[PDB]
């Protein structure tokens, strides 16, 4: 009832080509990102390029926090919940720069007598965390290319 | 208008003569009546006379009396009242000199303060003030602070930092009442060690623990990272020797350290480190680097090389429980993680896992163990517009070497192995589609999208009975869990799986191709138990196959200022919603804001996946259900009211509470806080614990570029802090 | 009397895996309070 496959891709046909431009390049969100990019079939060139037609992505600060959620009857935590938050910017060559976010909330009970366990369960849930966090940022490239026709 | 630029407007922005006077130098002026000049060998003076006006870009002098050298450039205005140009600041003294090109303004007998003409909330009279321009400080001799009209206190040299360059001295004290230690006065001393490290020192006074705490605090800033230590040193406690009379030292401390930095881009070092002497240390003095809420510290060291396709790390892990009813604590010493990663191997793209941990436990009599482990991965990733298929294959191959199971094997039905492999395949496939249509009725423009998702999961069973749990965790199944591969952490038990999943997610963007909602719902339909070889979870009901998870989760951006979240995870072998959570908050800016949320977590989910005891004790057996709200709104563009309130609807008790008040003129700040928390629990009356504290803040203000509201300090300053959902 | 300020050295970001653990937002900027 008017649905149909989508026929248009993901990233914009103007960002099959992009450079990916990071201050921690070997990190956990550029490895995630640029992973993500390649299963959407994008060509990624090296900063120090000829090319001077190609839109850049640039990836900034990125934030990790774990807090008390809530609490038993004793005070003690209960459960905590973690928010990632990602800020990026893509400049188009020759247009502004448009700047983009991503955020995700995970949460996950603590058990002080298996608190290495918890460790390890912690750490798990962060690489994930960093996989949905470069995929909201790419799910805003067709915002981004909108934006640019308008202006 | 904010206070930064209200409190601007406020400020000024840029041969007798016998008349009235506008002689001018580039940017000096002088609109005095009567002028003298004199060129005696040559040395030009100046004798300026009635109403002398020495306008200028930095200060505005105004005096019945001047006198200045055009070679020196020394002036002096008499009985006069200054005001600077261009920054916050006058006052008012009987002579006041500029010397040395400039850089000194020496007032006799003069005062300062910072507050906007018409207003006089504070000045410090003196006798001998000098403002020193290559320093940024303002020297003060027979210094008297004033509040109005009425001196507060006197001292010698009440040197004043003006502009926002650091320097070494003490800092304003603060206070606070408490029911755990009464009142308390803080009186830091800031050292200035250099451009990227710098040491603070408070003596903290308890009032009743009858002895002063001494608080060291170190902040760095190197190649390898930045970092900063603290550490406290209690060197008695009079409250602490009652409750422990058999101790013969109730000292209390704390040390605490982290670290984080990436060096040339390949080598990254992280330090998180706590230790405290007992138990109790965060259950009676107030950190910023531990809270009563904790369960135990953390003792963390790593160090990692990481490059594109290869990544390597060194870690160990060490904790510290704090409860009397556990006693023994695993720990890695050392850990070791290594991958490597190659794509476009034909079609595929190939991957390498592989681990050597070392268990050591507190306790003498517990198992030891080293564990290997290797995990060689394979997939074939497919993609079109439309759908995408993903084909995995994996190898899980282990080995174990367990020591010390005399004591273990002793009391335990089955028994541990002294060496055991662990060799098991895993095959997954995974789909994706997308669907999209346009969705006119709602608004013009719009369209919806619908994404099923698939996923087969197998894995064969292995019994895993004869190894020790060491760090193996129970993971949630929120809907980003579902298609997960694993249902525990770490690798001491791996279950198998003959599963299938199903999702759907749907979302709404509008004309600006900007996303607006999304739901998600999915399941778990298994066509044969899960297990581990090592089952002793206690389910209400006796199912193993069929759809027994489900999961959901929502957002919908309603506005720039409204958001509302949800989530809820339903498992049939619980009988009963495990756990749920939902949020909705109205944020304006950074003052304005109001938040709603709720939180809930089934009895029988705490007796299926916590320790034994949780389903038994008073305070952890209920689950939770708890209804918080958080606000923030300013009052007459100066004040600023902050209140949260959380509530446990099972026990009609509350879990927190706070409120806070700051008032920030353009010359000084105040802010009063309050706070009720949960903290302890009394176990020969069952009942619940509270701690009560109000704390007391001062600033003064208009010296340097400082303008904070304090709202951001206060909303983070309870035991359940502040997240921004919107 | 001192002051207390950012540190800077003697004349985007890292990609982190330790979250901050209930951080208390005590604002890094020229001051006279401890924070
Ligand atoms: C170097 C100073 C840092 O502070 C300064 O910059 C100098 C100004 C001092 C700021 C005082 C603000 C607090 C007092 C305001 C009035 C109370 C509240 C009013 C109602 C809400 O070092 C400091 O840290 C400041 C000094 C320490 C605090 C002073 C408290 C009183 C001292 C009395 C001892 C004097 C005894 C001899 C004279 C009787």
């Amino acid at each position: 009832c008017g649905w149909h496959l989508r026929d248009t891709t993901q990233v914009p046909s103007t960002m099959k080509v992009m450079i990916l431009d990071s201050g921690d390049p070997n990190g956990p969100l550029s490895r995630a990102v640029r992973n993500q990019l390649r299963l959407n079939g994008v060509e990624l060139l090296d900063k120090e390029t000829t090319r001077k037609d190609v839109p850049s992505l640039r990836l900034g600060k990125v934030s990790i926090a774990k807090d008390t959620a809530s609490v038993f009857r004793n005070g003690q935590t209960a459960e905590y919940q973690m928010i990632m938050t990602v800020n990026a910017t893509v400049l188009i060559p020759g247009r502004d720069i448009y700047p983009i976010s991503a955020k995700v909330f995970r949460s996950f009970f603590d058990n002080p007598q298996m608190a290495l366990a918890k460790d390890n369960e912690q750490d798990m849930i962060v690489k994930e965390m960093y996989d949905r966090a470069a995929e909201q940022l790419i799910r805003k490239l067709p915002s981004i290319r909108a934006a640019d026709i308008r202006s | 208008a904010d206070l930064a630029s209200q409190c601007m407007l406020g400020v000024p922005s840029y041969a007798v003569f016998t008349g009235s006077v506008d002689i001018m130098q580039g940017n000096s002026r002088l609109q005095a009546d009567e002028v003298q000049l004199h060129q005696k060998e040559p040395v030009r003076t100046v004798d300026a006379l009635g109403n002398v006006h020495y306008d200028d870009n930095q200060v505005i002098l105004k005096g019945p009396k001047g006198w200045a050298n055009l070679n020196t450039k020394d002036t002096n205005v008499w009985e006069g009242d200054y005001q600077m140009v261009g920054r916050q600041g006058r006052g008012k003294a009987d002579l006041m000199k500029q010397r040395g090109e400039n850089r000194y303004t020496i007032l006799d007998n003069g005062s300062f303060t910072s507050c906007l003409p018409g207003s006089d909330t504070w000045s410090v009279v003196g006798s001998e003030i000098i403002h020193d321009r290559e320093e940024q400080v303002a020297e003060i001799w027979n210094a008297r602070f004033k509040v109005g009209p009425v001196p507060i206190f006197y001292s010698p040299y009440l040197q004043l930092p003006v502009g926002d360059k650091r320097r070494s001295g003490f800092l304003i004290p603060n206070a606070k009442y408490t029911t755990t230690n009464y009142f308390e006065f803080y009186l830091p001393y800031y050292w200035n060690i250099a451009p990227n490290m710098d040491a603070t020192i408070t003596p903290h006074y308890m009032h009743r623990r009858g002895n002063i705490m001494w608080e060291n605090e170190f902040r760095y800033l190197s190649q390898a990272g930045a970092g900063l230590m603290e550490l406290d040193y209690l060197p008695s406690d009079k409250v602490y020797e009652d409750e422990h009379p058999n101790d013969d030292s109730s000292r209390r401390w704390l040390f605490y350290w982290n670290h984080s930095g990436v060096m040339d881009q390949v080598w990254r070092f992280n330090v998180d480190y706590t230790k405290v002497s007992d138990p109790s240390y965060f259950n009676d003095f107030d950190n910023k680097y531990g809270s009563s809420t904790d369960g135990y510290a953390t003792q963390k060291f790593s160090v990692g090389y990481a490059v594109q396709n290869f990544n390597a790390t060194v870690s160990t892990k060490q904790f510290q429980v704090f409860s009397e009813q556990n006693t023994s604590s695993y720990s890695a010493e050392p850990q070791l993680d290594v991958n490597y990663y190659q794509n476009d191997v034909g079609p595929f793209d190939t991957r390498i896992y592989g681990q050597a941990v070392h268990f050591v436990n507190t306790r003498d009599d517990m198992p030891e163990a080293t564990r290997v482990h290797l995990e060689p991965t394979i997939n074939l990733p497919l993609s079109n517009n439309w759908g995408s298929i993903n084909t995995e294959a994996k190898l899980l191959a282990t080995h174990y070497q367990q020591t010390n199971l005399d004591w273990y094997n002793s009391r335990n039905t089955t028994k541990l192995d002294e060496s055991v492999n662990r060799v098991m395949p895993q095959f997954k496939v995974d789909g994706k589609m997308v669907f999209e249509r346009d969705m006119e009725m709602l608004a013009p423009g719009y369209t919806q999208t619908l994404e099923p998702r698939a996923q087969y999961l197998y894995v064969p069973y292995r019994d895993q009975s004869d190894i020790y749990n060491y760090d193996s965790s129970l993971l949630q199944s929120d809907y980003s869990g579902l298609f997960r591969d694993r249902t525990y952490g770490g690798l001491d038990r791996i279950a198998s799986a003959n599963q299938v999943t199903t999702g759907v997610t749907s979302r709404i963007y509008d004309d600006a191709a900007v996303e607006r909602f999304n739901i998600s719902v999915g399941q778990i339909y298994y066509f044969t138990e899960s297990r581990t070889g090592d089952d002793n979870i206690t389910w209400e009901n006796d199912d193993k196959t069929g759809s027994l998870v489900w999961a959901g989760d929502t957002y919908w951006r309603i506005s720039e200022r409204w958001g509302l979240r949800g989530g809820i995870q339903y498992d049939t072998r619980l009988d009963n919603v495990a756990t749920s959570n939902s949020s909705i908050e109205y944020r304006r800016d950074e003052d304005r804001l109001v938040q709603l949320n709720y939180r809930y977590a089934s009895p029988e989910y705490i007796q299926a996946t916590l320790p034994k005891y949780y389903s038994t004790a008073e305070q952890y057996k209920n689950g939770i259900s708890q209804v918080g709200a958080v606000a923030s709104w300013p009052i007459a563009d100066r004040w600023s009211i902050v209140g949260a309130y959380y509530y446990d609807t099972n026990a009609n008790k509350q879990a927190d509470s706070m409120l806070g008040v700051q008032y920030s003129s353009c010359c000084y700040a105040i802010r009063v806080g309050y706070e009720r928390k949960l903290n302890g629990w009394d176990n020969d009356k069952q009942h619940a614990v509270y701690d009560n504290a109000i704390g007391f803040n001062i600033e003064l203000r208009g010296l340097s570029s400082n303008y904070g509201l304090g709202t951001q300090e206060m909303l983070r300053s309870n035991i359940l802090p502040y997240q921004n959902t919107l | 009397c001192g002051l207390k300020g950012p540190l800077y050295f003697p004349p985007t970001q890292t990609q982190s895996t330790v979250p901050d653990k209930n951080d208390r937002a005590t604002g890094d900027g020229p001051s006279q309070v401890n924070y």
